[PDB]
């Protein structure tokens, strides 16, 4: 993404 | 088959550094807490301190046998598995492994994991001595995987575990899974959310 | 044979990852606890400390080795050898082993691992005051090993439950017991063994 | 190529103890740090303890592989990867790492490693229970790597703020602020790159 | 021969786990506690905190090296080397040692180790603030080797709490080491220990 | 050599077990403390706890690469080479280290390991609130290595010090020495350091 969720800013690095 | 010859065919096919997803399948993790205790209830820096058995179960069709004059199960040290990279997104603590860290697999591929497991939240402690008391959230998920790769399922309320020794009593156990998905990335990300609403005994 | 070639035979031979058992037979494991101290007692918080050597024993036939013109017993790490994967299912602490992690294996193939643990548990201490006094129960069993895999039984435990204990503690134990229990758990047909051992205990006032 | 296929290719290649530099051009990394709780604040000694998610990321073409018919992704153990040598210089404790120790690697050998952290600094605690609250400051770059062989760069995304802070908190976080510099020590005549953070918070009500 | 090969010597013919008895007579340990601390004297739970560095000797000719034209002594990290398994039997708490885990070996196969330790133990401490003070008393042997595999002396020096902060609450009045056997019920067997005895009281 | 091929040349000629002596001489190490906190004094108990980093320099000539199209330096696991055993002769707690345990090999064979260290010390605490202050004295040298075989030597507080710390830094000597024991027949070189603090 960029934010929020641990596991989504691992794959969408911000 | 005798279990030496499970146990290396385990280490032949296991690689505890991949995540065994089949045919670009997510690997299927349920998860869920039974309480056993809750320690410190710090009314000074809104924290608790529970201890709780984290069962966790997922399949790697892989590590499977023919169980035809076989043991149906083994017991294998989870440092020649793949586990799940599991946290509590809320925790304050390092999660502390009260127990043998082996997981069991058994002859199909499913593997079970079940940790007692010591760990430090932030949760709002102040109603904790009335009837209604206090309720501790605590949030599990992947720490790496999106839910293409690692979903995540709960298998509530039961005390069956919990010490009878303990200054406090649980009302309740919840828990509900929680899946968003987010404008920027086309995937979706899964969490079990658990809530424990606990009591001062009277 | 020197103990240097019974200990390289035992590291060859010897699997720590593979229970040793021959298809549904357990592995018979005796546990028996020694109390050393009861530490650090919080009347406010129900929590106690315990310093206690725990005394297990099991065979294991792969071990064994012929015993004539050679010694009778080796002291081996407990990294070459299986060991249960015995847990205090109630202790709120993790086991802080003090001793060196070595066991006794003897030339018939049993095994005896005696460590001193200091571990904490949740406990009643609200009578440790009262002539009755408190107690403190820990259970213990195989975390992963059904009962058709390890078997677990308290010993005879004849002697003084205060034989080992300090003179210099706070408290005193009244009384020691053993009792053994077997888990069966909806989801899975067979059953997990444990012993359940209390320690009846006051303050010495 | 598979999971499989990519971690191994991965495991060849990859040295742990060996900073991907490409052409003596220094290893650009970046970092930023979400706040999720602050947990002690001592009045009296000038000391706090604070959990963060440490955002780090950085290339490594060695890792790199063909994304054709094939994940972009994958999470490997930080114990197969480089990762830079970061410290905080002003830290008064061992960063406790709380999440698994694994990082997200892209097919490109871009590198995202964001443990949480629990740490405990010196900082200047007056000023809590005012309006305008107090700020800790947290200095972060490599402990063993000058300005040629890392560069350290706060991330572009103070479009954020309190989403990741704990609501359970007795603390508030009024702003976070990051500044880059390079500072140079008498030990050694090269200068080392850092980011110095800034929290502003105060006391609830 | 240099240190390189002396090590590399005793990389090859050293078993860290073989106890290295010569034709099963017990090896001979030696240990001595020098005090340097009494650190949280506890006078509600009968509890003290000692540092404590805790010299033991004992030798084993199978490390031996021909020390002509050759070092006489090398540094080795211990786990290359067998160590006698020494608990302090009555200890409340797992030894904390303070210092590198290295062991001096000396050509003719003895060796030195002498870990700096910190340690709790139970006390009778209500006498630390007279005159005649309290005792600490401390029993060092061997957890797993009896009698005929290992033997524990003292070694005779009190003479001197040489080692001892000065910056202490505590001071010594005594020390004295003595050597005994313990059976208990668990085990038929003998174990050789050294029971050291700490006379100490509150400074005025 | 590129610092992969380095490393590698490191691992083949370095013997972390062999204390990297030339000809019979001792190996020189000089250590230095720099101070960056004094944490809890405990005028009770009369103990404190300092952050120091410990500035530690020596050659090990068998680490030594040259050139041609190479790094100057490279850093280096320290398990990869020899350290010299340092120890507070006179500590109360076991050291604990801060930052990544790496240390800088320079391409003469020169080494540079500073470790960022929280550790415990006895010191009489009792005029930390007086004008003159207290003063914590810390013995540091080889723990099995005598004077034959490694000398220490000093070369400043260093203005590292923590703005944020009750205490405050009056002065810091450090100064050469040897001790013998009565358990050890020969001399081991220190450094002690004079830490002389008092509160804000």
């Amino acid at each position: 993404c960029c934010a929020r969720n641990p596991a989504c800013r691992h794959n969408h690095p911000c | 088959l005798d279990r030496a010859d499970i146990l290396y065919n385990i280490r032949q096919t296991s690689r505890p550094d991949v995540i065994p997803t089949q045919r670009d399948r997510p690997v299927a993790v349920s998860v869920s807490l039974k309480f056993i205790n809750i320690l410190e209830v710090n009314e000074i820096t809104n924290e608790v301190d529970v201890v709780f058995w984290q069962q966790t179960t997922w399949s790697d069709r892989t590590l499977a046998w023919n169980s035809s004059h076989s043991p149906d199960q083994v017991s294998v040290p989870i440092s020649s598995l793949w586990v799940p990279d599991l946290a509590a997104y809320n925790a304050i603590s390092k999660p502390e492994v009260l127990t043998p860290q082996l997981a069991r697999v058994v002859s199909d591929g499913e593997v079970l994991y079940m940790p007692s497991i010591r760990q430090r939240f932030s949760c709002d402690v102040s109603g904790v001595d009335t009837e209604s008391g206090a309720t501790c959230r605590i949030k599990i998920g992947s720490w790496t995987h999106h839910s293409r790769e690692i979903s995540v399922d709960p298998t509530s309320d039961d005390s069956e575990y919990f010490s009878q020794y303990s200054r406090f009593e649980i009302l309740d156990v919840t828990q509900k899974k929680n899946s968003v998905t987010y404008s920027c990335c086309p995937e979706a990300y899964e969490d079990v959310e658990v809530s424990l609403n606990f009591r001062k005994k009277g």
